[PDB]
């Protein structure tokens, strides 16, 4: 037995040479897989998607792993996954419009309190008594920060919400005012989310009468030119 | 001794890091380290042999983050390639992230919560920028009770103020504690502790940094 | 206009490392009670 | 690069360095401006902006740090009808970004090497030297610039059959001489001197084959069936059509 | 010994994006000093791992052979429990340790 | 005219010359870390009416040669394997076959000249 623990052989000889063997030209890959770094993890990238020959030789065991890392093109929606936003602009019956903003949660319960952040378009500022209606309970609440501030300089405005329905959409809308003109007004937006998660948040922008958010941009297929000044 | 110049990274960027090389009499030495990366999952991915002499103890060294990468938290082992049994660890957490520009402080008014205390927890939010300046704003606070690693949110403690001047409180009710857990009996909440997660916004809403106190 | 920076002269901020200064200096002054002072100058990011 | 010699500063000026973090990855031909002649099958990376640019480096090892200059990397260009499995047309253009005060690229000392109009202008058994940085045998060495002469073969079809294509594709390698250009000096220059020594870029290092067995000769995407693909990034500048 | 980092001019001058400071830096003769300097954003996402002065104490206190506040059982113990071996002519010495932890 | 701050290069750091301030007229001088050498003639920045000089200076880590296992010997240390660079700070070991005992220095690492640090030893028989 004494003699049977000195004979005592050591490990299993690991000794793994893998080489990548490319038809092509590119640097020469070579892997050494010996006892002393058999856990390391040895990754070799390639850009090509494509078979190849993996030529391995020598004694002891390992494990191969092609995992290939791409993007891939989602049905699902990638903003507005967890809120529904609707946001219309309107002509009110010196130039005052109508804000009108509905939001529903998609969800099997109720949404808890939630952010509506509005950003004025350039010239235009909310109208001071149609915020004091708003938010005087109601599960509304606008802070005094905001509700002090005078019409001018006053292009960003945050309602805090106190719950927000899932069953039908909740909708409040205001008047605003233009204090500057401008010959171009950069669209305005707004953004709802809950306070315990920023990333499920809806984002919309409105312009005055000019589809959805969006700019007048030129698309097709994947690459897009802006278009927003005079055609020639 | 490993020193990471930051506690966390962004995938792209460039950990740099020193070991320094003791003995035990904490005195500059020139022996040869192994070095170990470690990835979350426990596999290491790059090892190093390198040596301290010539460093005056120091040895700085770096290591690049590829793009595509497993977050969480990571690890670099070194040992004395004499002492292969004695191995010195530091942690680095990788995320994608952004600077907050701001910090909120969470501080109870006491370190505990005596259960028969009918005042109950009051807290007091405290929001500065990192440049010193106070902050203006809202916070939302709310409360839940730890038993291990089991957490139980408590709806019913949830509370909006208003953050003025970088400051704000907020307390957590007795009866709104023990109405919170389903046993009326107290004695059973010794044991456990506390945590408080706010989130403070700026009245520009243009940023949000959620913070914790547990334990 | 009148009173105003031009545009072109304005030079934006754009360092802004979360970390930076990983410098190596030694204290070869003449020590004072053992106390060797090192005066560094450094340029502060943006 | 099989056989021949140890490269010095002096002799190809028109060599270019291709390094990544890890090692460096074949290289390219400076052909004038700041504009740079590699193959488009060695550098695939949409993150383009860490490649590096070496120049006038001739040994890995120890420059020699005086007019060594490197310069970054502004675009890439590649081939839009590439094929990965039959490795055809495999070209691609690198622009150097240079700051800007100054408009263009000054690198004082590599020298263009023109581009070939038609592929009339040399013909098969011509002496055309191919350098780089690759592998002679199949030690890993490559720490010197190694360059050699090589003759250009016709009909490659006979050694490689329905995988060449002679429109797009040049074969050059010497019989039993093995002198071959071989892994990491893929995209390098393929260049032959004319009766004025003008220096021209006959082909660069496109697949070929493993090196040695002069059965199998290396293979060589050829340059002037891309004149015009080139002229259309780069515009009509620099030398004579 | 010492090092301390500080000011290295007047507390007038107040610090601005680009601006040259100096600063002022007293230890010990000869010591390399390395520094870092980090954005406090950092600190607020996670402040953990960082190299102090008391964790490396820690670490020192930690490799410590003794494993008792004081005294023992016996002579014996007395040496044994404060990480000594007494080895006497006479015979008087303490028990053998082959244990590298302390007992629990 | 206050140029831009001129950016900090990959170990190394920079000096200003001639004022204390990115103005019109300085000049930004540069210096690789220790184990780093300042490949390119070009290793200065000069704040020009329009900017800085051209491009930023490179740190490149000083490499050595590799070296192969001496007769009746193997090297079986080290980084991840075979016949590579071997750059500034890394450590080798060298044990000879059984039967054979070392001559010189065991270890060495990649010392500041692109050397190593000590020379490569023998592999002798055991001889007594
Ligand atoms: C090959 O090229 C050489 C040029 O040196 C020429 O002398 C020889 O005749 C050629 N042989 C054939 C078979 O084309
Ligand atoms: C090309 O033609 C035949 C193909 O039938 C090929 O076997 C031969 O080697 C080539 N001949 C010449 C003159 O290139
Ligand atoms: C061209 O190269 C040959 C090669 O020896 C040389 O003799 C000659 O002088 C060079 N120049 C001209 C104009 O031929």
């Amino acid at each position: 037995l004494a003699q049977y623990q000195k004979d005592a052989p050591d490990h299993q000889e690991l000794n793994l040479d893998v080489s990548l063997q490319l038809p092509s030209r590119s640097s020469k890959i070579t892997h050494r897989i010996h006892w002393e770094s058999a856990s390391l993890l040895r990754s070799e990238e390639t850009k090509e998607n494509e078979g190849f020959t993996v030529t391995a030789e020598g004694k002891g065991q390992g494990t191969l792993s092609v995992v290939t890392m791409y993007h891939a093109k989602a049905k699902d929606q990638l903003t507005c996954n967890k809120f529904d936003l609707k946001v219309t602009i309107k002509p009110a019956p010196k130039n005052t419009m109508i804000l009108e903003i509905c939001t529903r949660y998609r969800g099997d319960q109720d949404a808890t309190m939630s952010i509506l952040d509005i950003s004025m378009m350039t010239g235009f500022a909310p109208d001071t008594d149609d915020l004091k209606q708003l938010a005087n309970g109601v599960d509304r609440y606008i802070s005094k920060y905001e509700l002090d501030k005078a019409f001018s300089d006053r292009n960003t405005l945050i309602i805090y919400l106190d719950k927000v329905s899932h069953s039908e959409d909740d909708c409040l809308a205001f008047k605003v005012h233009q204090y500057f003109n401008v010959e171009l007004i950069q669209p305005g937006a707004v953004k709802v989310y809950a306070y315990y998660n920023l990333e499920e948040s809806c984002t919309r922008f409105y312009h005055p009468e000019k589809e959805d958010g969006k700019l007048n941009k030129l698309c097709r297929d994947e690459l897009c030119r802006c278009a927003e000044e005079n055609c020639f | 001794f490993i020193q990471t110049d930051k506690t966390i990274y962004t995938p792209g960027s460039t950990v740099l890091y020193r070991i320094f090389t003791v003995n035990h009499k904490l005195l500059p030495v020139g022996r040869t380290v192994m070095v170990n990366i470690e990835n979350p999952e426990g596999i290491p991915v790059k090892q190093d042999s390198l040596s301290s002499q010539n460093q005056l103890g120091v040895l700085p060294l770096s290591w690049d983050i590829p793009e595509l990468v497993n977050m969480g938290q990571w690890k670099i082992r070194a040992y004395y390639e004499n002492s292969p049994q004695q191995v010195f660890s530091t942690e680095f957490e990788v995320k994608e992230y952004v600077l907050p520009s701001f910090e909120v402080i969470v501080e109870p008014t006491e370190k505990f919560y005596y259960i028969y205390n009918e005042k109950g927890l009051e807290v007091t939010i405290t929001a500065r920028f990192l440049y010193g300046k106070k902050v203006e704003g809202t916070a939302f606070v709310i409360f839940g009770i730890q038993d291990g690693e089991q957490r139980i949110s408590l709806p019913e403690s949830l509370k909006r103020i208003p953050i003025e001047d970088g400051s704000g409180e907020v307390v957590l009710s007795r009866k709104v504690l023990l109405d919170g857990v389903q046993n009326p009996r107290a004695e059973d909440l010794v044991g456990k502790s506390l945590y408080v997660s706010a989130t403070v916004i700026l009245h520009s809403g243009s940023d949000m940094v959620q913070a914790e106190r547990s334990g | 206009d009148e009173d105003i920076i031009a545009e072109e002269n304005i030079v934006s901020r754009s360092e802004f490392p979360e970390s930076w200064l990983w410098n190596v200096e030694d204290l070869k002054e003449p020590p004072k009670n053992g106390i060797s002072t090192k005066l560094m100058n450094i340029f502060l990011k943006d | 690069i099989v056989g021949g010699k140890r490269a010095q500063l002096g002799d190809l000026p028109w060599q270019v360095a291709i390094k990544d973090a890890s090692g460096i990855t074949c290289g390219g031909i400076y052909i004038g401006g700041c504009w740079i002649l590699t193959a488009a099958h060695c550098l695939r990376a949409s993150k383009t902006h860490r490649y590096q640019i070496w120049t006038t480096v001739v040994d890995w090892i120890h420059p020699d740090l005086k007019r060594i200059v490197i310069e970054y990397v502004d675009r890439i260009i590649f081939h839009e009808n590439y094929n990965a499995g039959t490795y055809q047309n495999d070209i691609a253009l690198i622009e150097m970004k240079k700051d800007g005060n100054k408009k263009d690229c000054e690198l004082p000392r590599s020298i263009p090497a023109c581009v070939p109009w038609s592929p009339y202008l040399f013909q098969p058994n011509d002496t055309c030297i191919v350098s780089g940085w690759g592998r002679e045998k199949d030690n890993e060495r490559v720490f010197s610039l190694q360059w050699g002469e090589v003759k250009l073969i016709s009909n490659c079809s006979k050694f490689y059959g329905n995988r060449f294509y002679e429109k797009e594709m040049e074969c050059a390698g010497t019989y039993d001489g093995s002198i071959d250009a071989c892994k990491g000096d893929s995209g390098g220059p393929l260049v032959c001197m004319d009766a004025n020594n003008v220096t021209y870029v006959w082909g660069v290092v496109s697949w070929g084959e493993n090196c040695g067995k002069p059965e199998f000769p290396g293979v060589y995407t050829k340059v002037a069936n891309y004149f015009d693909w080139i002229s259309y990034h780069v515009g009509r500048p620099f030398i004579s059509q | 010994g010492s090092l301390v980092v500080k000011s290295g001019q007047s507390e007038d001058r107040q610090p601005v994006p680009g601006q040259q400071m100096t600063l002022k830096i007293e230890g010990d003769h000869g010591a390399r000093v390395v520094l870092v300097a980090v954005d406090k954003g950092v600190f607020v996402l996670n402040k953990k791992n960082k190299l102090t002065q008391s964790k490396i104490w820690d670490v020192v206190e930690k490799a410590d052979i003794g494993c008792t506040p004081g005294s023992g059982k016996d002579y014996a113990g007395v040496f044994s429990d404060a990480g000594l071996t007494f080895t006497s002519s006479s015979g008087q010495q303490t028990a053998q340790r082959a244990e590298l932890q302390c007992p629990q | 005219r206050p140029c831009g701050h001129p950016g900090d290069t990959p170990f190394g750091t920079f000096t200003l010359t001639g004022g204390n301030v990115f103005e019109y007229g300085v000049k930004a001088v540069y210096t690789c870390n220790e184990g780093y050498q300042l490949l390119g003639e070009i290793n200065y920045r000069e704040c020009d009416t329009d900017g800085w000089t051209n491009d930023i200076p490179i740190c490149e880590v000083v490499k050595c040669l590799p070296v192969t296992a001496p007769e009746n010997g193997k090297i079986v240390s080290s980084a991840m394997e075979p016949d590579r660079e071997y750059h500034f700070g890394q450590a080798v070991r060298f044990v000879c076959n059984s039967g054979y005992k070392i001559e010189g220095d065991e270890e060495m690492h990649c010392s500041d000249d692109g050397f190593w640090s000590k020379e490569k030893p023998k592999c002798v028989e055991i001889s007594c």
